[PDB]
């Protein structure tokens, strides 16, 4: 009698492959055994990972019953695992707490649809924006999303994604539209990247988010941006006075729109 | 004004009444014998298959 | 271990000495080993279907028994090739030959083994790690758009005795080798799988969100869903022209396959020059569509065998990037075609035909092509869920509804987006016809519009209420007169002409209407309903009363908020953008609002 | 029972189509059930279709792809295909060929019922009487079924036949002034639909009563064949020895009649009428007719076959013999259903000829019969008056006419217009339509008998 | 080469109608060329249909009258019909077999030629977007031909389809913002028809780049079967790598299919619809589909076979089965000849799937789209109109309906009658149809963007 569509054999086959990717994604997620309650809910499945088996004898346990064999049932166990392991690979560098991790799991076993959740969804949106950027070229889109992108996973990690954040939404929708933006629309790339610093109730928002060499780029990118259409070399050098600025900052932006107006008298 | 809509009213009934005795008496015979042909020439094409 | 020719007659040889063959088995037939498929066992002769030209096949000519059924090898190399019915590869074939023929025999691999693919295996697997069959076990950097991932074929499991490491690999190279029962398998990143069997999945899922084609009838009247399986008019003016490119540059689905079971040589050709070149905008780039598509050529004096594999090679690559967790947009050129090429096959079987000559089986065919469609939880263990959408093309003989192709199509698709031929003669494109074609996803559809269209369903019922309306008053309107009708029914005439001219009709070739958001059919819908609406209170209202209002005086007053709904149609999404939009929709609300309540 | 051992046969020497032709069979039975094991393992079902001398041609239920001589073995099972019946069987979900697909257990026989059956003694047959209702107003209040009628729907592709076999059988029951069940027998149903019958009486909580066949469109068509047989053996089961009123809803008859096509076209006869087998009749006869009262038990077998009219043809082989055999029909129309309204069941040209059997004092009510005349006479008026309003205009009409158009609006939004989740039972239908023919004054309502306007009519 | 020598059979064991089946035959080829030496020394020629073991299934193209069993010499030349081709074909006049007929010397071969043609790969056949100026307005305005198409004269008995076919030979040329050579395969055609052609060629002078292949209505019917294939071989020859613009002229369609059918009911295949052979559709697949361009080279063929529709009926076998493979068709009306139009066009049912990429602006002219759009859609609601006014009378026809009568009878006056030596340039087309759209006010020719009502209609 099939099961699900699937030959018996095939059933139980994929019943241990289940269990090996369960096991696999604890082992992932968590090597050092901090999630002691996500190991206790999940032990009779990990039983079978942490002790060592083979293939044939899990395979014979589940076409027994001793193994959790009910497909659905480990379909969505083994979903609550992945996403919450794609929540922490797509924030990699900035892992997050014990507790807010505990949280999220149990806010996902909650849900009744986690594959429709709101949450797959931001997460979706999260690893559209990190799968363009790993392999990026330079240039003022790529380095602003990545800026903002790293600003983002900063503020999951904080807060998660069970909890809508006002600004985890605001970065979710102006990073989604920078991305869609058409490469040669730069003026409006620049528009965005500057009303989001502006925008952010920090006034520096990237002074710890990223590395101090792509502080200084970006630095170096606005500055750049602000050269063309200089009336006066002191101008320009002024400009080179404020390329000093370690990272960008809203004050760094309102001296620039200052000799933007400045240049616009002159001009 | 009577026997103004009177008249009018004469010539529209004979125009209709002429209207729905050709439909009755030329149009739908016409299409119920190509019907009753192509019934019959289906039911040929059966028969020979 | 090889039989040998006994007859010939057409593709249909008859080979001796086949005792152990099994039936849909392929041979090689002839010296220079036309690939064919045994349809039919008599002790031991074996009747084979030829899938080439079997011209110069001579009796005791060999017959080599290849052991495996007619089969597709799905891997890296799939996206942006042409491939015949049978998976050849036709640029392949022409680089290797440098000549514009396809030579009989010709025995090309189809996925080319001297490309090197960037293949990144899963990090959390490791030796001894137990993997089943769908299991993605690694990453091929296909291209900029689909990142190939290489799955464990089904009915395939063990555990991983060795993994490659991140590198550069052929397609023939050993990635992945695993041990089951101690029986060592060794796969490449290319594996093979039979045409006619049905890729296997976890669970197939209803299907609830929509495929947005390109035109606002079809979205909106009649809308399609990911993993839906429809039916489609291949008239001219319509199908090839807009629709298939339209799903293709833009629309829900993350891949698309394309069938030409029967395609006229030069609409081939047509096909075949035009998508190379369409572009699409991805992540703020113009990318090709051939990074996304793939085609299967079968030109209608192809053989037969071939004509009636196509649509099988074409939905297996469609499962196989469905089993990806893709949503794969599969068009088939013609199922009449394919009808035709199972009527010629069954007819040199000689076969008891079905009514107007067609095999009896025919319906089972189209049933089990059509239901490999739908949205699946795709097998493997790294969970995610892909769905097939079917869009079979069906042309009746002189546009005929009673069609054996056609009626057992009818009784297997979800969605037929029927053909209006008094429609087509006025130029009205697209040429549905709104009152027997039908969507039966509506109802899943339903879901998905009360949480992002929340005011759209009323709207798509009132819309179809009121061209019904007008199907129902144009017989009396042609038949009797105009004079008679109330006011009422005038508002519904013009309303009914408004939404058939302005909003059911659109032409793809412009640049405005290539492709219409569904915001803008929602809101070109709404304005329209809104409009509806509002005259009949008016009309309604104002019967019974001094003030009376009639269609008349509503036109004369209004002649500018007519035309502006006209225009509504001519808002252009690329420069346009969806907030102008939305806020000129407004904006002519608006205005028919305070024109309205001065008439009031 | 047969103890002797069951023959298996490795001398198959032909394959052709769907059928394998065996040779050197020991006495071969005619439609005998036989379990062939490919060469790789893979096991399927057949049946043998013909038989011959030593040969047997056994039609494969799945495909004979694969299969080959001289490595293909063969087990006849020695006996007809028997399925077994139970009580457990009421809640359950079956496949075609009656394995089930609800990861239940297999059923646990009370008896092995040959599907074909046999026909039931006409002189045991009753009139079928008292009703069945299916909490539609369309045909509770102007259709009614009788327990123990056979009365097809009849629809065209893309109306909601299934959406209204679906909502019958969650709400069919007795009149009501747990000895009723639904025997539900899906054929050529694709897969959408087969789901969502499935998750839909699953979820309704209707299950206890239904027992639900699936066969779905790229299931083999063998089992297509062998569905509605399951069913009505299940159906005269639980009607004629458990002793409970069973419904059987067969939905897609031309799905059926397409794999009877198929089949007859695999043992090579002739097509017949419209490319039909010419013996369609006797089959429809066989399915249908296994339905109706029975004299000495209390249980009955009421039908509603499903019909896709083909083209939207009434002359069409299927429903034309669907009508030369059964009792009515209800007519599910492409006109009401582009206007928006369900259930679109047409009401003038559907019939239900055993109605009068189904309402009166004690079945349904005393105004039952009055009321479903006067409704239809009323709505007759306002379509003919509505064409006639098209010509003359609103204003020309008279007061009466003006009466009948708003009956008419009044009746297919209230009365027609129900809702796929929204049970009427026969007094509230019937309630409906004296809120309707209250449009009318008493003197309109022509066909009512004034002893039964005096009495309802007030309020 | 083959060296061997040949193997003569006078083992003939059966004739039947156009078959003649042999026995004893030493391995033999399937679609291999046999030459019959009668009794009395009469040499004929044949092709083998079918083997089976010993046997073969020879077709012979001169008809088996005067063959006996015993003395029939059958020779199996060990190969395919490889057809001789040269350059110099053009200027010459053969049979349905290829043989001389004008006197002249046989065939001097520049290459042997498969008559079944060399499939061509479909990633190397260039998309044909060159428009033929027919010169006949009803073809160039709304019914464009590509060169490369395939594009058939659907036409009835009695029609001038022969005059349309010849009027475009003569006429054919791109449209000005090379000169073709004509391959012409005559099947059926009686002696009338092919002197016809042959002085029409004749006296336009361009015989020297004409090549006929003549088989009349006396000669042998199952010659036609090749005829058309040798045509199109010579077709390929000249066009793919004598780099020439070859039209291929195919007069009757309908005498080869009658060809095929009279085989297939010799050989007792399955029949497929009215009698013809299952694989009609695939037959003719294979003479259709060899037209068009490919990768590299410049020669193209334009292929425009002609049909003689039975009965008038479109939906017959051989003209349905030749609407699906050929680019259209362009569709010869009884009604219009009858009424003394020519050519008697009727644009409705016919269409040019190339059309669209052939016309446009660079091509012909901006507004050819439009017009030929609006056209259409203007003939068809004149069309209806007259159909309403035949029912219901002039006086109760609108204004409107009017002005499409007049644009109707216009646009049969002016745009498609035509005089059989007139040419009329894509231009002047163009302008006969923009005076004819004049008819109506701009606010009626609703399918012309207002950008080219306001460039072309003031006018």
């Amino acid at each position: 009698i099939k099961m699900g569509g699937l030959t018996s054999e095939q059933y139980h086959s994929q019943v241990v492959g289940k269990i090996g990717y369960i096991a696999r994604c604890m082992q992932t997620i968590d090597p050092e055994n901090n999630l002691k309650k996500i190991r206790e809910d999940y032990q009779d499945v990990l039983i079978w990972a942490e002790k060592n088996y083979r293939f044939e004898e899990i395979l014979e346990a589940s076409k027994s019953g001793k193994c959790p064999n009910d497909l659905d049932a480990l379909s969505r166990r083994s979903l609550i695992l992945q996403e919450l392991l794609r929540l922490v690979s797509s924030i990699s560098p900035f892992k997050m707490k014990l507790d807010l991790i505990e949280s999220q799991y149990e806010k996902m076993k909650q849900h009744v649809n986690l594959w429709k959740s709101d949450y797959h969804v931001k997460l979706n949106q999260l690893n559209q924006l990190t799968d363009y950027l790993k392999n990026a070229a330079p240039t003022p889109k790529n380095n602003f999303l990545r800026a903002m992108t790293s600003v983002l996973q900063m503020q999951i990690a904080q807060y998660g994604i069970t909890e809508d954040n006002e600004g985890i939404n605001q970065l979710f929708k102006l990073g989604l539209h920078l991305l869609a933006m058409a490469n040669e629309k730069i003026d409006e790339q620049y528009h965005l990247f500057k009303g989001y610093v502006k925008d952010q109730p920090e006034e520096s928002p990237f002074e710890g988010i990223l590395p101090a060499e792509d502080q200084k780029i970006l630095v170096k990118t606005m500055i750049d941006y602000a050269m063309p259409k200089l009336s006066s070399k002191v101008l320009q050098d002024k400009l080179s006075a404020l390329s000093s600025s370690d990272v960008l900052t809203k004050t760094l932006l309102d001296s620039i729109d200052r000799i933007v107006k400045e240049n616009e008298k002159l001009n | 004004s009577l026997q103004t809509s009177f008249v009018t009213l004469d010539e529209a009934i004979k125009i209709t009444n002429r209207r729905v005795n050709a439909i009755e008496h030329v149009i739908i015979p016409r299409i119920e014998r190509t019907l009753a042909y192509i019934i019959t020439e289906l039911d040929e094409r059966e028969r020979e298959e | 271990t090889f039989g040998y020719v006994h007859g010939v007659s057409g593709p249909v040889v008859t080979a001796c000495d086949m005792a152990g063959a099994a039936m849909y088995e392929l041979v090689r037939v002839g010296h220079s080993e036309l690939v064919g498929e045994i349809i039919r066992l008599e002790g031991d002769m074996a009747t084979i279907q030829v899938y080439e030209e079997t011209s110069g096949v001579s009796v005791g000519d060999p017959v080599l028994r290849t052991g495996k059924p007619l089969s597709v090898e799905l891997g890296p190399g799939i996206m942006g090739a042409i491939f015949d019915g049978i998976q050849r590869p036709l640029s392949d074939i022409s680089s290797q030959t440098q000549s514009i023929y396809i030579p009989r025999g010709v025995n090309v691999s189809a996925l080319s083994r001297d490309i090197k693919w960037e293949f990144i295996p899963s990090k959390n697997l490791r030796v001894g790690s137990h993997i089943t069959g769908g299991d993605i076990y690694g990453i091929v950097n296909e291209n900029s758009l689909i990142k190939h991932k290489i799955m464990l074929p089904p009915r395939s499991r063990g555990s991983v005795t060795y993994i490659a490491p991140p590198g550069n690999y052929d397609a023939s190279d050993v990635v992945l080798e695993l041990e089951f029962e101690g029986v060592k398998e060794k796969l490449s990143m290319v594996q093979v799988w039979p045409v006619r069997q049905v890729r296997p999945v976890t669970e197939k899922l209803p299907a609830n969100h929509p495929l947005l084609t390109g035109q606002r009838v079809l979205d909106a009247l009649f809308p399609c869903v990911q993993g839906g399986t429809t039916a489609i008019p291949g008239a001219f003016g319509c199908g090839k022209t807009v629709i298939s490119q339209s799903l293709s540059k833009y629309s829900n689905s993350d891949v698309i396959i394309y069938v030409g079971c029967g395609e006229r040589g030069n609409e081939m050709s047509e096909v075949l020059r035009d998508f190379p070149e369409l572009t699409m905008e991805v992540d703020g780039k113009v990318e090709s569509i051939m990074k996304r598509t793939a085609l299967v050529a079968n030109t209608s004096n192809m053989p037969v065998a071939a004509r009636e594999a196509s649509i099988y090679t074409g939905i297996t690559l469609s499962e196989y990037f469905r089993d990806m967790g893709y949503h794969v947009s599969m068009m088939a050129d013609s199922t009449s075609r394919w009808a035709e090429a199972l009527r010629e096959i069954s007819g040199r079987l000689a076969e008891m035909p079905a009514d107007s000559g067609y095999p009896a089986y025919l319906g089972a065919r189209l049933a089990s092509f059509y239901e490999r469609a739908g949205r699946v939880k795709c097998l493997g263990n790294p969970e995610r869920e892909g769905s097939v959408s079917i869009v079979g093309a069906v042309s009746p003989p002189g546009g005929d509804f009673s069609d054996p192709v056609t009626s057992a199509t009818l009784g297997i698709v979800q969605v037929f987006w029927g053909l209006d031929k008094k429609l087509a003669q006025r130029k009205h494109f697209p040429s549905v016809n709104w009152l027997i074609s039908y969507s039966k996803y509506m109802r899943a559809l339903d879901e998905y519009y009360d949480k992002h269209f929340t005011e759209f369903v009323p709207l798509r019922t009132k819309a179809k209420e009121i061209l019904q309306e007008e199907e129902d008053l144009a017989e009396i309107v042609q038949l009797v007169g105009k004079a008679s009708l109330a006011e009422t029914d005038k508002i519904t005439l013009e309303v009914a002409k408004l939404i058939k001219d302005d909003f059911l009709q659109q032409n793809g070739y412009t640049p405005y209407d290539r492709f219409c958001p569904f915001y803008k059919t929602v809101g070109m819908l709404s304005n329209m309903i809104s409009f509806y609406d509002m005259a009949r209170r008016a009309v309604e209202t104002t019967a019974q009363s001094d003030n009376k209002i009639t269609w008349s005086i509503i036109r004369e007053h209004m002649g500018e908020i007519l035309y502006k709904l006209s225009s509504m149609k001519f808002k252009d999404p690329v420069k346009d953008g969806e907030a102008k939009i939305k806020a000129d929709y407004a904006q002519l609300l608006e205005d028919m609002q305070n024109a309205f309540r001065s008439l009031e | 029972y047969l103890s002797q051992p069951r023959l298996t046969y490795k001398t198959v020497s032909g394959v052709n189509g769907p059928l394998v032709i065996l040779d050197h069979v020991k006495f071969p039975r005619y439609a005998e059930i036989v379990h062939l094991t490919l060469p790789d393992g893979t096991k399927r079902s057949g049946q043998v279709l013909e038989v011959s001398g030593s040969k047997a041609v056994v039609q494969v239920f799945e495909g004979t792809s694969g299969i080959d001589a001289k490595k293909t073995s063969c087990e006849f099972t020695g006996d007809i295909l028997r399925t077994p019946v139970s009580e457990d069987m009421l809640g359950r979900v079956f496949n075609g060929s009656g394995k089930p697909i609800d990861r239940g257990p297999v059923v646990l026989a009370e008896d092995f019922l040959d599907i074909m059956g046999q026909p039931i003694n006409p002189q045991c047959r009753i009139y079928p009487e008292e009703m069945i209702q299916t909490g539609i107003s369309a045909i509770d209040g102007m259709n009614s079924i009788a327990r123990g009628q056979k009365i097809p729907i009849f629809s065209a592709a893309g109306l909601p036949h299934n959406e209204i076999a679906a909502q019958i059988c969650r709400q069919a029951g007795l009149v009501k002034k747990e000895n009723f069940a639904i025997v539900f027998a899906a054929m050529g149903v694709n897969m959408e639909t087969a789901r969502f019958f499935k998750s839909d009486f699953e979820e309704n909580g209707s299950m206890d009563n239904v027992c639900l066949f699936l066969n779905l469109a790229n299931d083999p068509t063998i089992e297509r064949i062998i569905t509605p047989r399951l069913a009505l053996t299940t159906a005269e089961f639980l009607a004629y020895q458990c002793e409970k009123h069973v419904l059987v809803i067969l939905t897609d008859m031309s799905s059926y009649a397409e794999a009877l096509r198929e089949v007859s076209a695999a043992r090579e006869e002739v097509p017949g009428r419209r490319g039909f087998p010419g013996y369609m009749y006797t089959d429809l006869a066989t399915i249908y007719e296994r339905a109706g009262r029975v004299e000495g038990r209390n249980g009955s077998i009421t039908q509603i076959p499903i019909l896709t009219m083909p083209n939207d043809d009434i002359t069409h082989p299927i429903p034309d013999l669907t009508g030369y055999i059964t009792e009515g029909q209800i007519y599910v129309d492409r006109q009401l259903h582009n206007r928006q309204i369900y259930p679109p069941i047409n009401v003038l040209p559907s019939l239900s000829r055993l109605m009068k059997s189904a309402i009166g004092e004690g079945m349904t009510r005393k105004d039952h019969a009055d009321v479903s005349n006067q409704l239809y006479a009323c709505y007759a008026i306002g379509k003919d008056v509505q064409a006639m309003k098209a010509v003359v205009g609103e204003e020309a009409l008279t007061s009466d006419d003006l009466l009948y158009l708003e009956f008419l609006q009044k009746f297919e939004k209230n009365f027609i217009t129900q809702g796929p989740y929204e049970n009427r039972t026969v007094y509230e239908t019937l309630d409906i339509g004296w809120q309707l023919l209250r449009i009318f004054p008493k003197e309109m309502l022509k066909r009512i008998p004034q002893s039964t306007l005096s009495e309802f009519y007030p309020r």
